[PDB]
């Protein structure tokens, strides 16, 4: 579900 | 000098494990397990439908407690209520049971029955919740359809405060340091500089609405999280949902402006969507919208958490 | 009950900043900056000549978006077309490039070449545009020669919708509250009571024609804006332009009647000027009108916006 | 360009 930057 | 801080006299209730009756699992995976049960406080003839999160390392505990801290500190009709925690092997959060689960799953499961009236009011309700949260000076940092629960089709509440942060009296922003964060729901500022504000929560609100208007579609489906930052900088944004009039899409778009202070305020959002709720079919053009309707241990002394108001 | 409202399903296109090529500035001052460039949508072999308005406070954004809202909602041969917006630092409006600029400057720059035929047809064209606008139930509130663009000497369109307002199904007027408004182009009603109607747009049409017939003279030149209201009440009006026959002046005068409903309708205006266009020299007596004529990145896949019809 | 009322 969308992670990391 | 500037404004100071007031005492946080929230009460953190610690519950007796022998007061629950984990009726059945509700879900588990990447968060621990969430069972469904009743809370039966000794004495009083009351049975409260609840959700038990049994998420055993120090990191986990330190994190689920930070969460209970926030939940125990907020009180509003559109924010999930915390009943207390249970101190066993691993800390369990006890919350009001939301029979229909998270809104994302709910709209996906009933695409063919979501009318414009329900949608717009959910938008109003979420805005009221967030507006409340802004007063408490709390930045949610993880608003998304998956983090909105459904008590009934007519009443939703915001949940999942695992990333929330409480700002100071005159603090304008929160600077995070690192770790996994849901990119597709965050504002450009957040991605590039780890800055979080009520306004970046507004950007997340825009995406949440989009999810709802697309009946559960995935934002930037297929596009890699690592490319998102580029796309946004280039000026691209999520598409106009088929059922949306330029009026509604316009509100979403304003939520995605590069300049945070340019985006709307939750209080304004509440107003905008309220007006639209008074003439639904004029802002959302949905097929068969005229005939769309949504429904609603031993029923006796069962009382919903919203009617069990312990101090 | 009375008539209701229909959904506005206009599409608001959001453009990729990397699709433009700001070739050169076109002008700036009290509105931000307007550059000239090409729009080259990925894929399709098309280069569209466009105008980029890069007008960074919340007020500015909230205002340029209100404008895009209107532009995206109108579609007519005599109304400037909006291609989309670009969400960068500050919102950029992308519109069809009008190579010869605003009509006011164009007639001032070519006084010695404006024939009666061009003038009268511009009058017809502007009336058609406004008549269209009235059907959409939209009050422009700022019609003036400076707000009319020239695609070619034979084709003009109305622009600048920064003050426009969209009335309700049976709403007869718009009540403004305050702020700077161009006095010399507004109807007495507007000045005294802040009331705006299609009919007050008709008064502005009268002044626009006058500007054109005087080859660009300034209305009430020298007279202070604060005195205008007095003059009008006293019954005075703009003078009869030298090249005008009583026929044309009469139309202007009717546009300046105290009684709004007495002024002509755009549909009537279109008819009147059409007839006159069939025998130009009979209504405008212009010297040397017999010999007056007006002219007309890499020309290859360049397509004017009027031929690039995206849904 | 004429303003104020
Ligand atoms: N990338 C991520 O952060 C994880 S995505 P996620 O798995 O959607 O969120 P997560 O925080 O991991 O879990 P959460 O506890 O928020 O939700 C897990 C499931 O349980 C259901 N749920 C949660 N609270 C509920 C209440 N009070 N009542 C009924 N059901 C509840 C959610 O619907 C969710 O599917
Ligand atoms: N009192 C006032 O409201 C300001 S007077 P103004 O400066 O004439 O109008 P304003 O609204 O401030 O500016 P606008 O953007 O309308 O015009 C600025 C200049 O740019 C040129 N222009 C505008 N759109 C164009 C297109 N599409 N193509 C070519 N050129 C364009 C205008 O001619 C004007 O001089
Ligand atoms: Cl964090
Ligand atoms: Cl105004």
């Amino acid at each position: 579900e969308i992670y990391g930057e | 000098g500037a404004m100071g801080e007031a005492p946080n006299q929230a009460l953190l209730r610690i519950l007796k494990e022998t007061e629950f009756k984990k009726i059945k699992v509700l879900g588990s995976g990447a968060f621990g397990t969430v069972y469904k049960g009743l809370w039966i406080p000794e004495g009083e003839k009351v049975k409260i439908p609840v959700a038990i999160k049994e998420l055993t390392s120090p990191k986990a505990n330190k994190e689920i407690l930070d969460e209970a801290y926030v939940m125990a500190s907020v009180d509003n009709p559109h924010v999930c209520r915390l009943l207390g925690i249970c101190l066993t092997s691993t800390v369990q959060l006890i919350t009001q049971l939301m029979p229909f689960g998270c809104l994302l799953d709910y709209v996906r499961e009933h695409k063919d029955n979501i009318g414009s009236q329900y949608l717009l009011n959910w938008c109003v309700q979420i805005a009221k919740g967030m507006n409340y949260l802004e007063d408490r000076r709390l930045v949610h940092r993880d608003l998304a359809a998956r983090n909105v629960l459904v008590k009934t089709p007519q009443h939703v509440k915001i949940t999942d405060f695992g990333l929330a942060k409480l700002l100071g009296a005159e603090e304008k922003e929160y600077h995070a340091e690192g770790g996994k964060v849901p990119i597709k729901w965050m504002a450009l500022e957040s991605i590039l500089h780890r800055i979080y504000t009520h306004q970046s929560d507004v950007w997340s609100y825009g995406v949440t609405v989009w999810e709802l208007m697309t009946f559960g579609s995935k934002p930037y489906d297929g596009i890699p999280a690592s490319e998102i930052s580029s796309i946004l900088e280039k000026g691209e944004r999520l598409p106009q949902p088929p059922i949306c009039t330029i009026d509604v899409y316009m509100i979403m778009v304003k939520c995605w402006m590069i300049d945070a202070d340019s985006r709307p305020k939750f209080r304004e959002l509440i107003i905008e969507f309220s007006k639209m709720a008074r003439d639904p079919q004029r802002y959302l053009v949905i097929q068969g919208d005229e005939r769309m309707h949504l429904p609603s241990e031993d029923m006796d002394d069962v009382v919903d958490a919203d009617e069990y108001l312990i101090p």
